[PDB]
């Protein structure tokens, strides 16, 4: 704990698409949960991630 | 190495990748600027596969109790 | 549209397979749902609920 | 714009990179145009000239 | 090898073409 930087989060919406990244079956399918329409999850099907 | 120890074990093409990277960027511009969607196709389909499961499950389970021969 | 099509045949992908795979389960779906609905028709809803 | 940004990024290329070094530049001028009017505040003019 | 039988005679660079198609 650093009081000269004090760390919070702001909310913010994606104006544009971000760059995909690649997470376990499990954690993808908690993002589709979450953000619905607004996500999409896509199995690689060499690795399963 | 940690590995090894426990199990007793003991021991040019990335400037082609780098150009596909940028035609791969530059197409994905285009299709943002086109109001064009390169998954709608994938999912659409993945939400049939689940239609086909499910119908497959009903129709399964009408066997397991009917059996094979009275459904033929 | 043009361009998009040359570069898309440059990283050998393909705009259609999507879409392809899609309209090939469609058809077997109608081809179980065929299946079931005849068997409705057959035994009747009472006995298959 | 969108286009010019994938170029860039493809030639590691750094389109802020002169803004920047400039901004660095403009505070280190604000701090000794300060050390320089404090001696004019205290010497004065007449004396500094 | 049927040439050969009839007359008697006994026995890298395919990317920057790839580019150069899509240009």
């Amino acid at each position: 704990y650093n009081p000269e930087k004090k760390e919070m989060i702001q909310e913010v919406i994606v104006e544009e698409d971000l760059e995909p990244f690649e997470a376990s079956k499990e954690t993808a399918e908690q993002f589709k949960h979450q953000h619905g329409d607004k996500v999409d999850i896509f199995e690689i099907p060499e690795t399963g991630e | 190495q940690k590995y090894a120890s426990i199990v007793g074990v003991d021991l040019l093409e990335e400037i082609t990748k780098d150009h596909k990277v940028l035609a791969r960027q530059q197409l994905q511009v285009l299709a943002r600027y086109l109001k064009m969607d390169l998954d709608n196709g994938e999912r659409k389909f993945l939400k049939e596969k689940d239609t086909v499961a499910e119908l497959q499950a009903q129709l399964d389970y009408l066997n397991a109790e009917l059996g094979e021969f009275f459904v033929n």
